[PDB]
C-alpha cells in the first residue's frame, strides 16, 4: 500500500546491522570471580559494572557492554 | 402476551414500601406456588416511590406505582393485572 | 557549579562511577529540582531597562505563573506624551532612542 | 563546541552504543524525540522507531549532556537545506548512516574537550 | 454602594464553542500508583475529560489527533468546590469517592504462639 | 570500520531524497476468515 | 480510654495502647522510610532504615517492632536521626552495581527516590562491589539476583499468603543468598505476583522486560473481567498500545493483590482479533465486505422470521449494556426463548428476589468466621483471591475447614471427609461428625460451587444443601443476622445476565429447531449445527474467532472489554464500571450501538441513543446496577428456601470430581487465554 | 551553617517588620492581612473597597515616597471561591523598599481602577480584560492589545487548552484565509512528574 | 448578590442597551459591504445579526448580558473603521467548511461518535 511514495525517490536505507554484530567477537575468557567493565575506553562508553562468571561459561555482554564476556 | 414479565420494586428503608416487605411474608411463597410458568421479577431499591412494573404486548410498560400501602392493599392490586 | 549536588548535576567523570552520582543524576533530568513555596521577585539591570520577574512557585518540579515585566511597556506607552506638538519625520527619530525590540513586548 | 547536525556513535566494531534509556526524550524542550523500545531476540534491548524533529529541533543540545552512556552526539556539520519539509523528519536509517559517513571529525571533539564537562 | 442583593445559579457562556453539552468531566482521587508506597499524592482532586480517538498519522506513525481538550487537569482542595467549579462553568459530570483504608491492627510478638496460628517460620 | 568509501550529498532529488517512512510494527492483527467450503 | 497520647514532635496524639511508632507517626502525616516493613506481611527488622532518636535516651530506636509506652517525644528531625538515615543508606549504597540505564524498575525504585531526599553526596569506598550469579525459576520472573539488598521481603511470602514453602536464606555474613537451593521451578498461583513485592529492581516481568521507561506512561483506572470476583487493576499506554496492568490496591477485595492468570492474558488481547466485517459467500469461503453489506442481509430475514424460530446466547464476557439492547430487541418482537451458556439448575426461584444466588456474605465478613463448610469445587484454581482471604483468616485466629469429595492440593490443613452425593442427604440427619459444630458454631459459612452444580443433580443439591442451611437459620441462627448459605460463580458477565431475566442453564433452545441465532456465548461449544437444524444462518456478534466465528454465517467485529465504558457484576452485585483506554481497533463498534444501528434499519426502533439513555433504561429494570460499590442487605428466603421443597428431584450416584486438573485447567481458560502465546509458552513449561 | 548557604540578614528584616506595622494601625478600613517574607517583602492584603485610597496614601506622603509603579499582574487561583488575584508591585524611590499589595476580586464584580493615580496603568490594565475579562471600572479606553480580532477565550486562565480551537489554514477556492477546526500533528504527550515522599517539612499542611 | 453591577441595575436599564446598537449594526450591514469590497447580498447580512442577538436569549440574569454588551459594543470600534483586513469579517460566515452531520444515522456510519 505504502509503496507509491518512493517512486524515483531510490529508497536510501543503511546497510551494515549491528542486530547481530556481537557473534563476530572473539568471546573474552579470565578464569576468575568479578572482572571490570569499563569497555570503550575508561571515563567513556558505558559504566563500569561487575559480572559473576560461573555458569555456562559466560557473562552475557553485560547488557552495557555489548561485548560477548565469557570464560 | 398479555403477560410477559412483571417487576417487584421497593425499598429496604423508608418504611412506606413495608406492605411489599410484608406481602413477600404473605403472597410470595404461595403466589408463586400457583403460576409456576411467569417468572415475575424482584430487585432491589428504588428508594423513593417503590413502583411495580408490568410488560407485555409487543414490550408495552404497565407501571402500577405504590407508594404507601398497607398488608391487603398489595394483596388485591397485584390481582388486576395477573387476571387481565 | 555548586557542591551540594541536588541542583548541580555532578561531572561527567563521576556519573560513570559511583552509585550516589546517578541516582542523583538520573532523577535529576526525569524530574527537576525542589522549589519551596512562597511568592517573590526581582529584578535587575537590563541594558535597557529594569527586568521584572514576578515568579510564582507552587512546590514541584513545574513552576506556576511566570509573569515577565519587560521595558517597552512603559517605554512605548509613554510615546502618547512625546510625539505631539511634532512633525511626521521626527516620529521615527523617536523610536529608535528608547531602543525598543519587539518581541521582548511580548511581555 | 560548536552544535548543529545530529548523529548517533557506536563502539569499536559495530554496536549502537545507544541503550535507548530515553533521557535524551524527557529533556527536549521540543519533544523532538521519540523512541519505541523492544526487546531484540538476542537479549539485550534495543530501538525500534527514532525520531528527531529536525523542523521542531530548538538545538538546546541538552540530549549531548544528559545520554549516560554518551550515544547522542550534535556533529559539526552544518551541511542542509534539502527542498521539502517531508524530508527533514530524520528516521533511523538516516541518523546511523549520517553518524557514519564521519566519525573522526567527531571523536577528536569529543576527545579533546570531556576533561572540561 | 449599588449593592442590590439577588439570586442567580451562575452558568456562563459564550467562551467555548459547543463542548458544554458534548462531554461530561470527572472528579475523582488519583490513588497510589502501586509500584512504589509514598503516599503524598493523595490530598487533591483532579479532573480529567472525555477521551476521544487516536488513529496514526501516516507518514510516521505519530498519535496525531483531534480532540482540542484532552489534557487539561487542575489542582483542587476538596470534594466542597470541586461541584461548585464544574457548575460555575456548567457542564455535566460524575463524582467519585475518596479511599481511606483500614487504621488496622498490626502487632508483633503475637507472631510467636503457644496454641494460636499466627505464627512466623523460615525468617 | 563501517564508514563510507570518500563522501555523499545533501542534494534533493538525485533521484534519492532519503523519504522518510515509518519503521513499526501492525499492531492489532486482524482476524482471517476460514476457507471456502462450509 | 484506652489511650495515650504521645507528643510526636511535641503534638499529641492518642493510640491504641499496644500500636506501633510507625503507625503513630503515619497517623499524623508523616513518612518514616521503610524498606524491611510492610503492612500487608509480617514484621521483621533486618533493613534498620527507619531510626528515630527518641527524647530522653541516649540511644536510638528503630520504630518497626517495639510497642509505645506512656507518652513520649517522638523527635522525628533531629541533628541526630539525620546522622542515622544518612548513615544506613550509605552503606547498601556501596556494595551494589552501576545499573539503571537497564534496570527495569527504573522510575519507581525505593533506592531512587530515598536516595535524593535522605542519604549523603558522594562516596568513599572505592573499590570492592561483590558480584554473585543469577538463575531461572520460572518462564515469569526475570531474574537478576545481583542486586538482591536482602530485606527478607520475598522470602516470607512464601510462610505468607502464597502457602507454597520453596524459598529461603543460602549463606553467612556478606554472602548470602536468597535463591533456591535446587534448581526446582517455582509457580502456582499467585506465583507473578512477587515482581510488585521486590522493592528494588530485581525482580521483574519476563514478557514486558525491555519495552519502556514509566515515566511516559497514562494511569487510567479500570476493572478486569476474567473471573467473577472482578479485580481492581489500572491499565498503562504507551502510543495507545496496552503495556501492563497493575493491582489497584482496593482495600475489600484485590487487597494488594491480583490474579495471577490476568496479568499475563493482555498478550493475545492484540494476537488474534477480527477486525471487519467478513461476508457469506455461499461456501465455507468468508471474506470481508463493506460495514453496509451485512447490516441489510439480516435486516430484511428479521421480519421474516417470528415467534421461536429466533433465539440466542449469551455466556460469555460482554457487558450489561449490549445484554440490554439484546433483550429490548427479541422481546420487542416478543419472541424471548434466550439462554445463557452456563449450566446453572432453577426449580423454585433464582430469578424473582434470588433469594441465594449471590456470595451473600461480604469478603469483609468472611474474616469473622469460625467454621467453613464448602462442597464440590476447586477454591485454589477458581477465584485464586478467595483461597488468599481464606488462607489469611485461617491464620491469625482459628478457622477450622472441612471438604467433601475429590481431595485436590489445597495449601493448609483441610481433610477429606468423604466422597458421595449421599453426604449431602445425611448431614441434615446426625452422622458423618463435626454433627453438631456447624450448628454450634458462632459464624458458620457452608459454600456451594458452581462445578458440581453444573450436573444433572443440581436441583437436587440446591435443596439438599440449603435443607441444613435453614437448619442452622432456624437453630439460632448464628445470634444475628449473618446469613449463611452462599454461592459462588466463575463466569463474569452470568450474575449480571442472569437478573436481567434470563433463563439459566440450555433447555428452550435444546427443545425446539430455531432458525436464526445469536452468538454471545460463544467459545463454549454447547450448541453446533448437529443439534441444530439445516443451513438456516447463524449470527455471530463479537470479537474472536477461536470457536463458533468459523461454524457461523456472518460474523460482526466488536471491542473487547478494555474499549467501553461497560458495567459489571461481581459476585455480590456490585457495579465497577470499566473505562475507555484504548479506542478498538479495525472498524469495530461498540456493541451496543451496533444493536440500535440494527434495530434503525429494522423495523422496531429502540426509544434510547446515548449512553445515559441507556443507562436511563438500565434504570428501568434493575435500580442496583446504577448502586455503584454497594450490597444492601435483603435475604427475604425463608419463603424461597420453602418454595423449593416444591421440588422433590433426587440425587445422583458419582464422586463429586471437578474440572479443576492438578494445575493446568487453570491457564488455558477463556477466550484470550486459550490465543495468548505466554499462557502457552509456560503451560509447555509444566508439562516438561 | 556554610558556605554555598545565602547569608540572610536581620537589619532589612528589623524595619520591615517595623515600618508595615504602623501601616494597618493608621487604616484599620482596608486592611485585612499584612505579612513579611524572610526575604525582606512585604504583602498587604487589601479588600478591594480601598483600591484606590491606600494607592492614593501611598501615592504621596513625607515617610513613604512610592511614586514608581513597576508591576501590574494577574494571577489566576481555581479553587478560591473567589478565582483571580491582582497584584500590584510599587517602589519607593527614595529610600530603595519593595512592597506588593494584593487585591482578591472575581471575575463579574468590577474593580475601580487606578487611572488618575497612575498614568503607568494605560496599557497594564487594559491587559486584564484582554486575557481575563475583568472589568476595571471607569477607564476611559478599553480595547484589545495583545490578542488578535476574533478571539473569545481570554486565554490566561486554566479552562483554556494548550491549542486553541483555531488552527489556520489558507485555500485557493476563492482568496480567503479561513478558519478550520483544530489539527494536530502529534497529541503533545503530557508527562507526570510528581514524585511522593513530602520532600519538604516547614510548608506541611495542616492534616484534618 | 454582594456584588455592584457595570452599568445596569435590573433588566430594562438592560434590555434597551441590546435594542440600541442594533440599529448601529443595522445601518452598517450596507455601509461596509461595499466598503470591504466582498461580495455576498446585503440581507443575509442583516440576517447574520440578528442571528446572534436572538441566540443568547435564554439569560435570567442581569451583567451577564451588561457583560456582553461591552462584547458587542467593542465590535463597532475595529467595525466603523477599519481594523479587520477582509478576512476577519470573513470569519463570521463558516463558508468553506464541510457540514457537520447532526443526524444519527449519519453520525454511525463516520466516526467513533464525535
Ligand atoms: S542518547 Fe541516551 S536517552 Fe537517547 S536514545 Fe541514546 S541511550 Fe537513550
Ligand atoms: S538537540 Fe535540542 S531540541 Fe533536539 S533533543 Fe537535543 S535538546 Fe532537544
Ligand atoms: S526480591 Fe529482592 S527486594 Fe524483594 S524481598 Fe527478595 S531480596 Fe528483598
Ligand atoms: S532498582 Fe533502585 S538501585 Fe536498582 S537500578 Fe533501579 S533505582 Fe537503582
Ligand atoms: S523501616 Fe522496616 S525496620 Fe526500619
Ligand atoms: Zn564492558
Amino acid at each position: 500500500y505504502r509503496k507509491v511514495r518512493f517512486v524515483g525517490r531510490q529508497k536510501e536505507v543503511n546497510e551494515n546491522f549491528a542486530i547481530d554484530l556481537i557473534a563476530e567477537q572473539p568471546v573474552s575468557q579470565v578464569g576468575s570471580r568479578v572482572i571490570s567493565c569499563d569497555g570503550g575506553g575508561g571515563a567513556l562508553g558505558h559504566p563500569r559494572v561487575y559480572i559473576n562468571l560461573d555458569k555456562e561459561t559466560k557473562t552475557g555482554t553485560c547488557g552495557y557492554c555489548g561485548l560477548q564476556f565469557r570464560q | 402476551l398479555g403477560l410477559r414479565e412483571i417487576r417487584i420494586h421497593l425499598c429496604q428503608r423508608s418504611p412506606g414500601s413495608q406492605g411489599v416487605r410484608d406481602f413477600i411474608e404473605k403472597r410470595y411463597v404461595e403466589l408463586k406456588k400457583a403460576n409456576p410458568d411467569l417468572p415475575i421479577l424482584i430487585r432491589e431499591c428504588s428508594d423513593v416511590q417503590p413502583k411495580l412494573w408490568a410488560r407485555y404486548a409487543f414490550g408495552q410498560e404497565k407501571n402500577v406505582s405504590l407508594n404507601n400501602f398497607s398488608a391487603d392493599q398489595v394483596t388485591r392490586a397485584l390481582e388486576n393485572v395477573l387476571s387481565s | 557549579k555548586v557542591d551540594d549536588a541536588k541542583v548541580s548535576p555532578p561531572k561527567r567523570a563521576e556519573m560513570k562511577t559511583s552509585m550516589e552520582s546517578l541516582i542523583h543524576h538520573f532523577k535529576l533530568y526525569t524530574e527537576g529540582y525542589q522549589v519551596p513555596p512562597g511568592a517573590t521577585y526581582t529584578a535587575i539591570e537590563a541594558p535597557k531597562g529594569e527586568f521584572g520577574v514576578y515568579l510564582v512557585s507552587d512546590g514541584s518540579s513545574r513552576p506556576y505563573r511566570c509573569k515577565i515585566k519587560a521595558p517597552g511597556f512603559a517605554h512605548l506607552a509613554g510615546l502618547d506624551k512625546m510625539s505631539k506638538g511634532h512633525m511626521l519625520a521626527d516620529v521615527v527619530a523617536i523610536i529608535g532612542t528608547q531602543d525598543i525590540v519587539f518581541g521582548e513586548v511580548d511581555r | 563546541r560548536f552544535r548543529g547536525e545530529h548523529a548517533l556513535r557506536r563502539y569499536p566494531s559495530g554496536e549502537e552504543r545507544c541503550i535507548a534509556c530515553k533521557l535524551c526524550e524527557a529533556v527536549c524542550p521540543a519533544q523532538a524525540i521519540t523512541i519505541e523500545a523492544e526487546p531484540r531476540a538476542d537479549g539485550s534491548r534495543r530501538t525500534t522507531r527514532y525520531d528527531i524533529d529536525m523542523t521542531k529541533c530548538i538545538y538546546c543540545g541538552f540530549c549531548q549532556e544528559a545520554c549516560p552512556v554518551d550515544a547522542i552526539v550534535e556533529g559539526p556539520n552544518f551541511e542542509f537545506s534539502t527542498e521539502t519539509h517531508e524530508e527533514l523528519l530524520y528516521n533511523k536509517e538516516k541518523l546511523l548512516n549520517n553518524g557514519d559517513k564521519w566519525e573522526a571529525e567527531i571523536a577528536a571533539n569529543i576527545q579533546a574537550d570531556y576533561l572540561y564537562r | 454602594i449599588t449593592v442590590d442583593e439577588k439570586l442567580d445559579i451562575t452558568t456562563i457562556t459564550g467562551v467555548p464553542e459547543e463542548h458544554i453539552k458534548t462531554r461530561k468531566a470527572r472528579i475523582f482521587v488519583p490513588a497510589r500508583n502501586n509500584m512504589q508506597s509514598g503516599v503524598n499524592n493523595t490530598k487533591k482532586w483532579k479532573m480529567e475529560f472525555d477521551t476521544r480517538e487516536r488513529w496514526e498519522n501516516p507518514l510516521m506513525g505519530w498519535a496525531s489527533t483531534a480532540d482540542p481538550l484532552s489534557n487539561l487537569v487542575l489542582t483542587f482542595s476538596t470534594k466542597e468546590d470541586a461541584v461548585a467549579f464544574a457548575e460555575k462553568n456548567g457542564w455535566s459530570y460524575d463524582v467519585e469517592e475518596r479511599k481511606v483504608p483500614k487504621p488496622k491492627s498490626k502487632s508483633y510478638g503475637a507472631n510467636f504462639s503457644w496454641n494460636k496460628r499466627t505464627r512466623v517460620s523460615t525468617k | 570500520k563501517f564508514i563510507w568509501t570518500n563522501h555523499k550529498f545533501n542534494l534533493s532529488g538525485t533521484p534519492q531524497q532519503y523519504v522518510p517512512y515509518s519503521t513499526t510494527r501492525k499492531k492489532i492483527q486482524e482476524w482471517v476468515p476460514p476457507s471456502t467450503p462450509y | 480510654s484506652n489511650l495515650i497520647e504521645v507528643f510526636v514532635d511535641g503534638q499529641s496524639v492518642m493510640v491504641e495502647p499496644g500500636t506501633t511508632v510507625l503507625q503513630a507517626c503515619e497517623k499524623v502525616g508523616m513518612q518514616i522510610p521503610r524498606f524491611c516493613y510492610h503492612e500487608r506481611l509480617s514484621v521483621a527488622g533486618n533493613c534498620r532504615m527507619c531510626l528515630v532518636e527518641i527524647e530522653k535516651a541516649p540511644k536510638v530506636v528503630a520504630a518497626c517492632a517495639m510497642p509505645v509506652m506512656k507518652g513520649w517525644n517522638i523527635l522525628t528531625n533531629s541533628e541526630k536521626t539525620k546522622k542515622a538515615r544518612e548513615g544506613v543508606m550509605e552503606f547498601l549504597l556501596a556494595n551494589h552495581p552501576l545499573d539503571c540505564p537497564i534496570c527495569d524498575q527504573g522510575g519507581e525504585c525505593d533506592l531512587q527516590d530515598q536516595s535524593m531526599m535522605f542519604g549523603s553526596d558522594r562516596s568513599r569506598f572505592l573499590e570492592g562491589k561483590r558480584a554473585v550469579e543469577d538463575k531461572n525459576i520460572g518462564p515469569l520472573v526475570k531474574t537478576i539476583m545481583t542486586r538482591c539488598i536482602q530485606c527478607t521481603r520475598c522470602i516470607r511470602f512464601a510462610s505468607e499468603i502464597a502457602g507454597v514453602d520453596d524459598l529461603g536464606t543460602t549463606g553467612r555474613g556478606n554472602d548470602m543468598q536468597v535463591g533456591t537451593y535446587i534448581e526446582k521451578m517455582f509457580m502456582s498461583e499467585l506465583s507473578g505476583n512477587i515482581i510488585d513485592i521486590c522493592p528494588v529492581g530485581a525482580l521483574t516481568s519476563k514478557p514486558y522486560a525491555f519495552t519502556a521507561r514509566p515515566w511516559e506512561t497514562r494511569k487510567t483506572e479500570s476493572i478486569d473481567v476474567m473471573d467473577a470476583v472482578g479485580s481492581n487493576i489500572v491499565v498503562s499506554t504507551r502510543t495507545g498500545e496496552v503495556m501492563r496492568i497493575l493491582p489497584r490496591m482496593h482495600e475489600d477485595i484485590n487487597e494488594e493483590w491480583i490474579s495471577d492468570k490476568t496479568r499475563f492474558a493482555y498478550d493475545g488481547l492484540k494476537r488474534q482479533r477480527l477486525t471487519e466485517p467478513m461476508v457469506r459467500n455461499e461456501k465455507g469461503l468468508l471474506t470481508h465486505t463493506t460495514w453496509e453489506d451485512a447490516l441489510s442481509r439480516v435486516a430484511g430475514m428479521l421480519q421474516s422470521f417470528q415467534g421461536n424460530d429466533v433465539a440466542a446466547i449469551a455466556g460469555g464476557l460482554v457487558d450489561a449494556e449490549a445484554l440490554i439492547a439484546l433483550k429490548d430487541l427479541l422481546n420487542r418482537v416478543d419472541s424471548d426463548t434466550l439462554c445463557t451458556e452456563e449450566v446453572f439448575p432453577t426449580a423454585g426461584a433464582g430469578t424473582d428476589l434470588r433469594s441465594n444466588y449471590l456470595l451473600n456474605t461480604t469478603i469483609a465478613g468472611v474474616e469473622e468466621a469460625d467454621v467453613v463448610l464448602l462442597v464440590g469445587t476447586n477454591p485454589r484454581f477458581e477465584a485464586p483471591l478467595f483461597n488468599a482471604r481464606i488462607r489469611k483468616s485461617w491464620l491469625h485466629n482459628d478457622l477450622k475447614v472441612a471438604l467433601i469429595g475429590s481431595p485436590v492440593d489445597l495449601t493448609y490443613r483441610y481433610d477429606h471427609l468423604g466422597d458421595s452425593p449421599k453426604i449431602l442427604q445425611d448431614i441434615a440427619s446426625g452422622s458423618h461428625p463435626f454433627s453438631q459444630v456447624l450448628q454450634e458454631a458462632k459464624k458458620p459459612m457452608v459454600i456451594l460451587g458452581s462445578s458440581a452444580l453444573q450436573r444433572n443433580d443440581g436441583a437436587a443439591i440446591l435443596a439438599a444443601v440449603s435443607n441444613i442451611a435453614q437448619k442452622i437459620r432456624t437453630s439460632s441462627g448464628v445470634t444475628g443476622d449473618w446469613k449463611v448459605m452462599n454461592i459462588l460463580h466463575r463466569i463474569a458477565s452470568q450474575v449480571a445476565a442472569l437478573d436481567l431475566g434470563y433463563k439459566p442453564g440450555v433447555e428452550a433452545i435444546q427443545k425446539n429447531p430455531p432458525k436464526m441465532l445469536f452468538l454471545l456465548g460463544a467459545d463454549g461449544g454447547c450448541i453446533t449445527r448437529q443439534d441444530l437444524p439445516k443451513d438456516c444462518f447463524i449470527v455471530y456478534q463479537g470479537h474472536h474467532g477461536d470457536v463458533g466465528a468459523p461454524i457461523a454465517d456472518v460474523i460482526l467485529p466488536g471491542a473487547a472489554y478494555t474499549e467501553k465504558s461497560a458495567t459489571y457484576v461481581n459476585t455480590e452485585g456490585r457495579a465497577q464500571q470499566t473505562k475507555v483506554a484504548v479506542t478498538p481497533p479495525g472498524l469495530a463498534r461498540e456493541d451496543w450501538k451496533i444493536i440500535r444501528a440494527l434495530s434503525e434499519i429494522a423495523g422496531m426502533t429502540l426509544p434510547y441513543d446515548t449512553l445515559d439513555q441507556v443507562r436511563n433504561r438500565l434504570e428501568e429494570v434493575s435500580p442496583n446496577l446504577v448502586r455503584y460499590d454497594d450490597v444492601e442487605g435483603a435475604n427475604y428466603f425463608q419463603q424461597a428456601s420453602e418454595l423449593s421443597k416444591l421440588v422433590n428431584q433426587q440425587l445422583l450416584a458419582d464422586p463429586l470430581v471437578p474440572p479443576q486438573l492438578t494445575i493446568k485447567d487453570f491457564y488455558m481458560t477463556d477466550s484470550i487465554s486459550r490465543a495468548s502465546q505466554t499462557m502457552a509458552k509456560c503451560v509447555k513449561a509444566v508439562t516438561e | 551553617t556554610r558556605p554555598t548557604v545565602r547569608p540572610r540578614n536581620d537589619v532589612a528584616h528589623k524595619q520591615l517588620s517595623a515600618f508595615g506595622e504602623y501601616v494597618a494601625e493608621i487604616l484599620p478600613k482596608y486592611v485585612q492581612q499584612v505579612q513579611v517574607s524572610c526575604f525582606n517583602e512585604l504583602e498587604i492584603c487589601i479588600h478591594p473597597d480601598g483600591v484606590i485610597p491606600v494607592l492614593t496614601f501611598l501615592r504621596d506622603h513625607s515617610n513613604a515616597q512610592f511614586k514608581s509603579l513597576a508591576d501590574l499582574t494577574a494571577v489566576d487561583i481555581p479553587t478560591r471561591q473567589n478565582r483571580f488575584e491582582i497584584v500590584y508591585n510599587l517602589l519607593s524611590l527614595r529610600f530603595n523598599s519593595r512592597i506588593r499589595v494584593k487585591t482578591y476580586t472575581d471575575e463579574l464584580t468590577p474593580i475601580e481602577s487606578s487611572v488618575p493615580v497612575y498614568k503607568a496603568a494605560n496599557w497594564y490594565e487594559r491587559e486584564i480584560w484582554d486575557m481575563f475579562g475583568v472589568f476595571f471600572a471607569n477607564h476611559p479606553d478599553l480595547r484589545r492589545i495583545l490578542t488578535d480580532y476574533g478571539f473569545e477565550g481570554h486565554p490566561f486562565r486554566k479552562d483554556f487548552p494548550l491549542s486553541g480551537y483555531v488552527e489556520l489554514r489558507y485555500d485557493d477556492e476563492v482568496k480567503r484565509v479561513v478558519a478550520e477546526p483544530v489539527e494536530l500533528a502529534q497529541e503533545f504527550r503530557k508527562f507526570d512528574l510528581n514524585s511522593p515522599w513530602e520532600a519538604f517539612p516547614a510548608y506541611r499542611q495542616p492534616p484534618e | 448578590t454582594s456584588v455592584k453591577p457595570i452599568f445596569s441595575r435590573d433588566m430594562n436599564e438592560a434590555k434597551r442597551r441590546v435594542r440600541e446598537l442594533y440599529r448601529a449594526w443595522y445601518r452598517e450591514v450596507p455601509n461596509t459591504v461595499h466598503l470591504f469590497q466582498l461580495d455576498i447580498s446585503v440581507k443575509q447580512g442583516r440576517d447574520k445579526v440578528r442571528e446572534m442577538f436572538k441566540k443568547n436569549a435564554h439569560i435570567t440574569d442581569p451583567r451577564v448580558v451588561d457583560l456582553l454588551v461591552i462584547k458587542g459594543k467593542m465590535e463597532l470600534e475595529e467595525t466603523i473603521k477599519v481594523w479587520k483586513q477582509r478576512t476577519h469579517v470573513m470569519r463570521f460566515f463558516h463558508e468553506t467548511e464541510a457540514p457537520r452531520p447532526k443526524d444519527f444515522l449519519s453520525k454511525f456510519y463516520v466516526g467513533h461518535d464525535p
